[PDB]
């Protein structure tokens, strides 16, 4: 299994994978539980008031203020029960996710896609960023710092506003430079959302209530998707997007996707992105790789003592797939280069989790959600690692009858319509 | 992130 320990929220705390911690959010914070269910990955049961300090509570703006699609609730995970079953559901998914070839390769890259140690001013020294670690309460009461890759966390204020959130750095644009930084996922699967079976419904604003149910585990893994491009700093950045022109909802209000959003969604809405631009990343990105093996190689000294120079050099070697050569030198290699790329931009995306999965989802990022509906997927009589809402050997097995909100309706609360309010 |  992915999460070796099936863990209890009120496991007592041992100051290695169950302690109480800070984040390194340039702000004062209490400290909060939480769990390191895998190496490198972490789960914080709490509300995200954390990674953002203009989001430091779960107060709604005005009252019509905000978008949509969102879901306002500020009792949601305050409790000790919310959070065990947090953390059940979260562990649930990475399994989920794991069990598939497809998981295995995404989370086996984002295991390996250690942010760059690049918080030196000299280029001699190799030294770590500060905002890729987290301080973990030893049982002595004092702080030790480590690196990590991956943080599930809570929701903030909008419940249902999934994102990938990580600190940046004053000069360094760590999630497209190449380097990557530690990726805080605001993620619940307590909640998920209604679509449409039919694509003229699906992506019309006016039509359908949301029969099926989205399959948290393809929600979860579209933010781990962002994660490794974020990761591998390979980020597209969100200034480059869409203009769509293929749906005249979207059209008629200037509406704009980024193209970060296509490449993760995969499929035929990844073609929106042409060709020129697309190589232009590819070539953006390669640089930001040979910039990364230049580091390397000026590096002959390592800051602190919790790993030698040449293990370090080794991870990024493992990470980034350089070529080592005679001389001991590391060097970017094109085809590697563009295997990599590929693998992080083509191969890791929602539509080929879908097939994975087995599962009936959105046909595209360009529709209009529907719904969301509460859900509890810790239950194995409600979703299980291997069949999701589909059980086998029940009337919920075929045709997606476990995702129908109909059939299945013992699943599902409907908390909010949103069509018609766009 | 999702959009709409
Ligand atoms: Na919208
Ligand atoms: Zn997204």
């Amino acid at each position: 299994p992915f999460v070796n320990k099936q863990f209890n929220y009120k496991d007592p705390v041992n100051g290695v994978d169950i302690a109480y911690i800070k984040i390194p959010n340039a702000g004062q914070m209490q400290p909060v539980k939480a769990f390191k269910i895998h190496n490198k990955i972490w789960v914080i049961p709490e509300r995200d008031t954390f990674t953002n300090p203009e989001e430091g509570d779960l107060n709604p703006p005005p009252e019509a203020k905000q978008v949509p699609v969102s879901y306002y609730d500020s009792t949601y995970l305050s409790t000790d029960n919310e959070k065990d079953n947090y953390l059940k559901g979260v562990t649930k998914l990475f399994e989920r996710i794991y069990s598939t070839d497809l998981g295995r390769m995404l989370l086996t890259s984002i295991v390996r896609g250690i942010p760059f140690w690049g918080g030196s001013t000299i280029d001699t020294e190799l030294k770590v960023i500060d905002t890729n670690c987290i301080n973990v309460i030893q049982p002595d009461g004092s702080y030790r710092s480590e690196e990590l890759n991956l943080v599930i966390i809570g929701p903030s204020a909008d419940i249902i506003q999934f994102e990938c959130k990580s600190f940046g750095h004053e000069v360094l644009n760590l999630t497209r430079n190449g380097y990557g930084s530690t990726q805080y996922i605001r993620f619940s699967p307590d909640f998920t959302f209604g679509f449409e079976e039919s694509l003229e419904v699906d992506t019309n604003p006016l039509l359908g209530a949301g029969k099926f149910a989205t399959d948290p585990a393809v929600t979860l893994a579209h933010e781990l998707i962002h994660a490794g491009h974020r990761l591998y700093g390979i980020a597209i950045n969100p200034n480059r997007v869409f203009k769509v022109n293929t749906n005249a909802y979207y059209e008629m209000s200037g509406l704009e996707v980024s193209f970060e959003e296509l490449r993760t969604f995969g499929g035929h809405d990844a073609k929106f992105i042409d060709s020129l631009q697309e190589n232009e990343f590819r070539l953006y990105y390669y640089n930001k790789f040979k910039d990364i093996a230049s580091t390397l190689n000026k590096a002959k000294s390592i800051v602190g003592t919790t790993a030698s120079l040449q293990y370090m050099k080794n991870v990024f070697k493992e990470k980034y797939l350089l070529s080592e050569d005679t001389s001991g030198k590391f060097s970017v290699d094109k085809l590697k280069f563009d295997k990599l790329y590929k693998m992080l931009t083509e191969i890791y995306t929602e539509d080929n989790f879908v097939k994975f999965f087995k599962v009936l989802n959105r046909k595209t990022y360009l529709n209009f959600d529907k719904a969301v509906f509460k859900i509890n997927i810790v239950p194995k009589v409600n979703y299980t690692i291997y069949d999701g809402f589909n059980l086998r050997n029940t009337n919920l097995a075929a045709n997606f009858n476990g995702q129908n909100t109909e059939i299945n309706n013992m699943n599902f609360t409907k908390l909010k319509n949103f069509t018609g309010l766009f | 992130r999702r959009f709409c």
